[PDB]
Parts: C-alpha cells; structure tokens; sequence
C-alpha cells in the first residue's frame, strides 16, 4: 500500500508531532480579546461548517480555517463585526491550500450575505497571509486521525465517521479544546469512537506510535465526552445535521455511552 | 527586508509562476534568484501560497532554498538561492561525449536524497522533469519549482488528476486511478536518470494514450501479473495492444548491471512495488559515489 506510505509514515508522523506544537495557538487569547468571546467564536466555527457542506469542501480544509482562525486570533485584536472577515478569508486560504477546486472569492463575498465587499476579503487574506508568515501547512486533527484508523483490525467505517465527528465538535469549542493538540484530540476522539461502536479501545499498536495511553489522554477523553453526552443541546448544531448524512453513516444519531469505565 | 537591497541582473527563467529574475544583494554581495509572482482578480495563487508554505519547512541541501519572500499590495517576490544552470540545458551542453558516470551518478543520489526529504515531510512534488532541477558550480543539483507541489495526508486522499509534465508522468495517473501517491515522483526520477544516460527523452509522448503506448512498448503491456488491478483500473482498456517487455539492457543500453537493477526498479508498473528514495540510496549502484563539480563551465 504506498498509499499508506510505508517507507515514510513513521517520519511523517514524527514530523507532524513537531509542527503542531509549532502550529498551536496560544491557549489563553480569548481572555486578551476586549470585544469578542468563546460563544461569538463557537457561532464562527459552526457557520463555517455549513459554508463546507454548501461548497462540498474537505473536512480537512474546515480544519485548517479553524487553525488560521485561532493563530490569527493569538495576535490579533478583532472587533465583532469584523471577526467573520477573518473566518471568511481563511477559508479561502485553506480552499486554495487544500482543495482541487477551491471556490471563487465572488462565492466566498456571497455567503457573507454582503456584509463584506470582494477588495476587503482580498486584503484580509494577504493580512492572515502576513499574521502567520505563509506558514499554512498545520496539522489537524484529521491528519492524525487518518493514520490512527490503519490500526483498526478491521476496518469500521462506523468508528472512522464517528472520530471524525467528535474530532469536529471539539473545533466549536476554544474552551476547553484550545489546552489539547491536534493529535490528543485525535487519540481521544478515536478511542471514544471505538469503544461506542465496538466497545474496544485505544490500541497498544497505537501506544507504541504515539506514546499515548488511556491514562494520558483521560483528560481530553473526559471533556470530549461530555461534550458528546451534551451535543444535542449544544448551541451550535451544524456538525450533528452534516453528521445525520449517509456520506458520513448517520453517525450523529448514534448513543454516546453512559460511562467510559476508565 | 526588502528590494531596495537587490539590484536586477537580468531575466533568467519564465513560466507560471511567474518571471525569475537573477539578482544581486547589494550589501552582502549574495546573488539570488528572484521569482516574481503578479497578484490581481483571485488574490494570491494557491500555487504561490502552497510554494512558499512549503518552502518555508523544507531546508535540505538538495532542496531549492526559500531566502525571503517580499509581499506588498500588488506584487509578490520569492527570493531564492542562484543556481547557475538547469538539468536540461546541462545536457544539452554535454553532446558528442555525454555526462560522466560519476556525475550522473552523483546527481540521482542527490536527487533521490531532497525527494525523501520531500517525502518524509508529507510533500509530494509533481512536475520533476529536468527543467526543474537545477546545478551550481560545485556538483550541486536541487529539486526546485514546488507551485505544483502538495501536502499530503496518511493515507492519501484524491488530489488533483492533471499532474506531472506528460514526458515524466506515471501510468497509475495515466490510467486514472483514484489515488497516487510518492511513487509517482519516482517514476518522474526514473525518467530523468535514462535521459541523463541518453541525452534524450525516455518517453517521449504528444498525448496521454501516446504515452501510455510509448511506456507499454518499452516496458511490456502490463497484465495482472505485473500490476494486480490494472485491467480494473478507470482508463484502462482491453483493446490496448498487448506488447512484450524489452531486454532492459536495451532501454538504455550503455547502463551497467546495477544502474539497469536501480532504473527497473523505479521503473515497475506496481506503486506498491516501485523502489522508495529512501531504499534507493543504499543501491549498490551508489556504493562508488563521489560529488564531482560539473565537468563544463556553467
Ligand atoms: C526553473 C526556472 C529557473 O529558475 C531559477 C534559476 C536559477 N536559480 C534559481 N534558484 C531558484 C529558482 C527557482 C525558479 C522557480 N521556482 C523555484 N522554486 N525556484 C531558480
Ligand atoms: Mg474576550
């Protein structure tokens, strides 16, 4: 399979452990920004998911947005009214990075319903452009994931839908996944998948990769679990409808566990 | 900086991109190479976005090094180390006696060398050819020209079909497969190591089906045997004429023993079975491998 990359999946992995530390936005940014708030971020992320499912765009390219977003934000002051420019420009930024067909700046001008003119988002992409360097190639939460459902014996489409969706969810919430890597959240999200489908857990094929155990990633699991249990009545409901879709096996309408029995 | 320091020698390479422009620093004498990318009615180009990102992690002595990039309102400039001559000019040069074994030699195990690098940090270059591949003075050859480049993902999703300049492209994106992954590059490599042997061309095709019948005339029709899946693949037709492999030590026919091993194994219709960079160099074809400078002045 060398599309699994046989020769090169252990050095890849071990690079992208190096740049998502390199790639990872400051924990506490939120409390340093006057006029914006985890809640006005949360409705940001989920409207951007929807602008994925009208535009059929990669997961992948969500969670690099998220990531530009986050890193933009870590620096950045931004008043309210202007915070959906900046989501707006990097999506197109991850589209041009991530997609074979990125959609046209008229298109992403559209669904800002206008608030924003063509030359504004323009000058906020070179603006994002410079904030980060050019530096767009962060891992997410989807690139750890991908190479952590090869150690499924076998295969569950159900388990990988599933880790993709929880992997998604912890994008709406700074509080508390802004403290947890790309590859933590990756980990927890897999395990909590598996263990809802199968009843299985984290891997010790996966312990010997990623030094991860169950007893470091207990407090990450113990958040994405309760963000699970609560989704339903969470706020911002974009990822459980694109969740419901065939294309991801109805995955959202599965039943979190009651327990994890750590 | 900066462009206030550079002072413009002349115009050195075009394409897209984009013009390249040879340059001098006028305070620390270094010469660069300037590529200049126009902005606007799309803002800045993925192609430019993807190049500089990856660039910017890539430092490796085989690999075209990213020095500064200058963005402004309306024009963007990536400045570049100078390298004195591209691969193909380089063997244009080299008529009526060809390049030395050592230095063609020396050029594959670089070039295998900033491919896994490429390859290790989840790149996927896509359009080596020798055009791209440039030479300094001191034996140096770099893979340059990364717009069309990609980051990838474990295992790989479906990217764009184009890819590759046709001469260099491998036949599981010929045939249209739902996936490629490094191995595509390596065929690319395989390609180019024959036509610094040859001075010509390995496959040297004017449409997709052309080269695919250029490709199957010298390497065999592939069946199931060879390739398990091919006859399954989406381009792939049972009308296709069905010819014997060559004698390899008649594809290139002043090539030794371990360089005929090596090419063949760059070579192999299978991407599961393709040679990695990574295994290629420890071939026993390097195990005499110097870096000589090139043996013409640049
Ligand atoms: C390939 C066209 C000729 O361009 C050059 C000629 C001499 N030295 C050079 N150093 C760097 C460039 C170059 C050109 C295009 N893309 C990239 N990444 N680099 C370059
Ligand atoms: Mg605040």
């Amino acid at each position: 399979s060398v599309n699994e990359v046989p020769d090169y999946h252990e050095d890849i992995h071990t690079y992208l452990r190096e740049m998502e530390v390199k790639c990872k936005p400051k924990v506490g940014y939120m409390k340093k920004q006057p006029d914006i708030t985890n809640s006005m971020r949360a409705i940001l992320v989920d409207w951007l998911v929807e602008v994925g499912e009208e535009y059929k765009l990669q997961n992948e390219t969500l969670h690099l947005a998220v990531n530009y977003i986050d890193r933009f934000l870590s620096s950045m002051s931004v008043l309210r009214g202007k915070l959906q420019l900046v989501g707006t420009a990097a999506m197109l930024l991850a589209s041009k990075f991530e997609e074979i067909y990125p959609p046209e700046v008229a298109e992403f001008v559209y669904i800002t319903d206008d608030t924003y003119t063509k030359k504004q988002v323009l000058r906020m992409e070179h603006l994002v452009l410079k904030v980060l360097a050019f530096d767009l190639a962060a891992p997410t939460i989807n690139q750890f994931l991908t190479q952590y459902f090869l150690h499924q014996q076998p295969a569950n489409c159900k388990v990988e839908s599933l880790a993709m969706f929880l992997g998604e969810l912890s994008l709406i919430d700074a509080d508390p996944y802004l403290k947890y890597l790309p590859s933590v959240i990756a980990a927890a999200a897999f395990h909590l998948a598996l263990y809802t489908v199968t009843g299985q857990s984290w891997p010790e094929s996966l312990v010997q990769k990623t030094g991860y155990t169950l007893e470091t990633l207990k407090p990450c699991l113990l958040d994405l679990h309760q963000t699970y249990l609560r989704a339903p009545q969470h706020a911002q409901q974009s990822i459980r409808e694109k969740y419901k879709n065939s294309k991801y096996h109805g995955v959202s309408l599965l039943n979190p566990p009651e327990t994890l029995n750590v | 900086g900066s462009m206030e320091n550079f002072q413009k020698v002349e115009k050195i390479g075009e394409g897209t991109y984009g013009v390249v422009y040879k340059a001098r620093n006028k305070l620390t004498g270094e010469v660069v190479a300037l590529k200049k990318i126009r902005l606007d009615t799309e803002g800045v180009p993925s192609t430019a976005i993807r190049e500089i990102s990856l660039l910017k992690e890539l430092n490796h002595p085989n690999i075209v090094k990213l020095l500064d990039v200058i963005h402004t309102e309306n024009k963007l400039y990536l400045v570049f180390e100078f390298l004195h001559q591209d691969l193909k000019k380089f063997m244009d040069a080299s008529a009526l006696t060809g390049i030395p074994l050592p230095l063609i030699k020396s050029y594959l195990f670089q070039l295998l060398q900033g491919l896994a690098f490429c390859h290790s940090h989840r790149v996927l270059h896509r359009d080596l050819k020798p055009q791209n591949l440039l030479i300094n003075t001191e034996g140096a050859i770099k893979l340059a020209d990364f717009g069309l480049a990609r980051a990838f993902g474990v295992p790989v999703r479906t990217y764009t079909h184009e890819v590759v300049t046709l001469w260099y492209r491998a036949p599981e994106i010929l045939l249209g497969c739902k996936y490629y992954s490094t191995a595509v590059d390596i065929w690319s490599l395989g390609c180019i190591f024959a036509e610094m042997v040859t001075r010509r061309a390995l496959f040297p095709g004017d449409s997709e089906i052309d080269q695919l019948f250029r490709i199957f005339r010298t390497l065999g029709t592939p069946d199931e045997v060879v390739w398990p899946g091919v006859t399954s693949m989406p381009d792939y037709k049972p009308s296709f004429p069905k010819w014997a492999r060559q004698d390899f030590s008649k594809v290139v026919p002043p090539l030794d023993e371990d360089g005929r091993s090596l090419l063949s194994q760059m070579l192999h219709y299978d991407p599961n079975k393709r040679i990695s960079a990574k295994a290629a160099l420890a071939h026993p074809f390097f195990q005499d491998v110097t870096k000589p400078v090139p043996h013409l002045r640049l």
